[PDB]
RNA sequence: GCCCCGGCGAGGCGCAGGCAGCCGUCGAACCGGGGAUGCCCGAAUGGGACCUCCCGCGGCUUGCCGCACUCCCAGUCGGGAGGGGGAACGCGGGGAAUUGAAACAUCUUAGUACCCGCAGGAAAAGAAAGCAAAAGCGAUGCCGUUAGUAGGGGCGACCGAAAGCGGCACAGGGCAAACUGAACCCCGGGCCGAAAGGUUCGGGGGAUGUGGUGUUGUAGGGCCCGCGGAGGAGCCCUGGGGGC
RNA sequence: GAGUACCGUCGGUCGGAUAUCCGGCGGGAAGCUGGGAGGCAUCGGCUCCCAACCCUAAAUACGUCCCGAGACCGAUAGCGAA
RNA sequence: GUCGGUCCUAACCCGACCCGUAACUCGGCGUCGGGGAAAGGGAAACGGGUUUAUAUUCCCGUACCGCGGUGGUAGGUGCGGC
């Protein structure tokens, strides 16, 4: 198990990751990819950072939890690559996702945040 | 931005969190062979500016070499006193360009681009080469790589036109000093290194 | 081998002919790259024959040779006469 | 022999001709062992037009 | 030695002056161009060689196709690459001794002979983090000079450049990144078109970034602003003439 | 455009001399208010340039060959072989 | 068809992979696959005659092995001896 994970988040938060993600797909503004969401994250764009476990290698997206620390947005992790950009609405898989201009969303977007800090504290 | 980021955690990996990936990494190549494909590279920034795209036909394979210099076999005939060396010797290629030489070799029908450092011990080090399949039409349908499907680039890391043969060979130096490098060793009877 | 191919030459020797008379022999030079089987049909189709056995030799010519016997239903002398002898 | 009478002709005349000269040029051989020296050259000759002619014939 | 198209125009069957005979005027031999057939070994390759010969497995109807090793794209089918050869010339590595110094050890012979590897009809280099000096030049490469000079050396024997000046020949382009974000590439089959090219279906890849923009120095490019909206230089041959 | 520029040390090589180029080992940057060169090192001034990715014709070398020539040999000569 | 090769393994050898080497047509451990004995192991034929020149090979006579078949029985469902 890598080490740019810092927490463990369950079944409960993950799912609802992916359908916040789909919903905010289908309603709202998705930015896909590490690079997308990485210049997002840098301007303060980004309102929920999805990032992935199943990556390697790690120089990937081991730079986004220490400055989105940094920058105050949330981020949760997430099992695999290919159900995330299945969500994203893509054929091959992605590593990292960014949510902006949420709807339909917002609520789970609430938990998911509180949860989140429930959970690094 | 997610390429300097990556520079930056490997321009010096003992601050880094590289370190310690490296470590783990390690204890697991050792038991590797010494040429192994792998599906994507390691320094994603350093290949795609040597030169890389995720199309078909982009093959990256790790190589192991070992550490340190030559030791000459030792003579049968009667030799002067300045020729009868054995130890202190060391190579006038470099360890990346045995390295590439040695993937070139497992992989007959492509060629190689370039190369970089990726790990090191107190007995080995690893590189990381690229190679093209020019037989490819994803290949021959793009002009930055199209060249290579010419009829002579074939024996390109052998004849020394990868830039670590270049290096080893002076074409970085143009000026005083460089007198006896262009246009070739040979031209000059290996009096340029 | 193909048929029609086998057999290059027939003999003309006192052994071949004292052979013809008594054992109801015939006797052929044949391309080295034939086998027994090859020949019993060879010879069955280019004379409509029935054929018994068939022994072969090659000789320090290069040359593979070839005695064969018919049934004694048929006669020898008649396809030696059929030829040239 | 000649290319324009072979081509006038079937596939299966030129197999029985070529049939019918192989055994003549055998018999032949025979008897020289044992007059006009160029039977054989001849006979060799109009088997190797037959062969050609049939060729093209089935390529086309 | 077999076939076709042309030329030449009567004899022909190799070096090679014979006996006997055949081919050719329905155009030969000969010459130029193009096709067919093409035993076994050999990279030698379905598997084996104390003798260039043997032993086999699938699938279709005696006849045939396929089946080496290492690899790429795929993947249950298939499609492709490499391997060996070549006088001298070429790129990259490894590397002696005789000999000379009137002995010899540093030096010399010599980055030589020879060895290992990789390419071609040419290879290699090549577009300044350069040269220079109060003035200026403008990528590489070759000749003639610079010059037995600067300079190295038991400062011994000996070794040994460049810039510049005079000429041959001339030519410049592309990535990575920033900013955008699938707007993209390939295979196979189908319909237009003479073709160069264009349009639909099913698969392979690509968010770990396919495509676009962009490429440099007393700075260049992007984002923002305003104004303006000559990529139109090139591909093809159903065509009509010319020259070689 | 980073184990890169650079610094010390070892071996080789060069006309390259405290001032050539190549390689091993140990250390190691800045990164456009930036960085390099200017024959020992360093300080200042001035002048020139922007490395660590790629492609590129012409002028050149050869002659297992061809055309064409010759103060070349003329069968113990000339290629070893008329 | 019956003599011998062709089959089996021995001491030994090669190929592929693997590790080394600046490299290889060089060096080598292990795994896998394959070769290696005309005096070792190992299905089966003996006499007479015939030719200028062959014969356990051709002819006569009398026989034996291995694959495949046809047809009957033993047996499947039978006995004798402490």
């Amino acid at each position: 198990k890598p080490s740019y994970v810092k927490f463990e988040v369950p079944q409960e938060l993950a799912e609802k990751a992916l359908e916040a993600v789909e919903i905010a797909r289908d309603t709202g503004r998705i930015r896909k990819g590490t690079n997308e969401t990485t210049k997002a994250v840098e301007r303060g764009q980004a309102k929920l950072v999805i990032i992935a476990e199943d990556v390697d290698p790690e120089e990937i997206v081991a730079h986004l939890p220490p400055l989105c620390e940094e920058k105050e947005i949330p981020y949760v992790y997430v099992p695999s690559k290919k159900e995330l950009g299945a969500a994203a609405g893509l054929e091959v898989p992605a590593a990292s996702v960014a949510i902006i201009e949420p709807g339909k969303a917002r609520e789970l977007v609430e938990d998911i945040a509180m949860k989140v800090k429930e959970l690094m504290k | 931005g997610m390429y300097k980021y990556i520079r930056e955690a490997w321009k010096s990996p003992k601050k880094s969190y590289v370190g310690e990936l490296l470590k783990k990494r390690m204890i697991q190549w050792r038991r590797d062979p010494v040429v192994k494909r792998i599906e994507r590279p390691t320094r994603l920034d350093r290949a795609r500016s040597l030169g890389y795209q995720a199309k078909q036909g982009y093959v990256v394979v790790r190589v192991r070499v070992r550490r340190g210099g030559r030791k000459r076999p030792r003579w049968k005939g009667g030799r002067k006193p300045s020729k009868m060396g054995m130890v202190k010797y060391s190579p006038k290629k470099s360890l990346q360009w045995i390295a590439e030489e040695k993937a070139a070799r497992k992989f007959p029908n492509l060629e190689v681009l370039n190369s970089y450092w990726v790990g090191e011990d107190g007995m080995y080090k690893w590189f990381e080469v690229i190679m093209v399949d020019p037989h490819h039409p994803v290949i021959k349908s793009d002009p930055k790589i199209a060249w290579i499907a010419g009829k002579a680039h074939k024996g390109r890391v052998f004849r020394g036109l990868t830039s670590a043969g270049k290096r080893s060979r002076g074409l970085l130096n143009k000026g005083k000093g460089a007198e006896k490098v262009r246009p070739s060793i040979r031209a000059h009877q290996g009096k340029g290194k | 081998m193909d048929p029609y191919k086998v057999i290059i030459r027939p003999l003309v020797t006192e052994k071949a002919v004292s052979l013809i008379e008594r054992e109801n022999k015939l006797t052929f030079i044949v391309d080295r790259r034939a086998t027994k089987q090859d020949i019993k049909r060879a010879v069955e189709e280019m004379f409509n024959v029935k054929v018994a056995k068939v022994n072969t030799l090659v000789t320090m010519k290069g040359e593979k040779k070839a005695y064969v016997k018919l049934k004694p239903e048929y006669d020898a002398s008649e396809i030696a006469a059929r030829l040239g002898l | 022999m000649k290319p324009s009478e072979i081509r006038e002709m079937s596939i299966e005349e030129i197999d029985k001709k070529i049939r019918e000269l192989r055994l003549e040029l055998a018999k032949e051989r025979g008897v020289l062992t044992m007059e006009n020296p160029m039977v054989i050259r001849n006979l060799r000759r109009d088997i190797a037009r037959l062969l050609t002619i049939k060729r093209e014939k089935l390529r086309e």
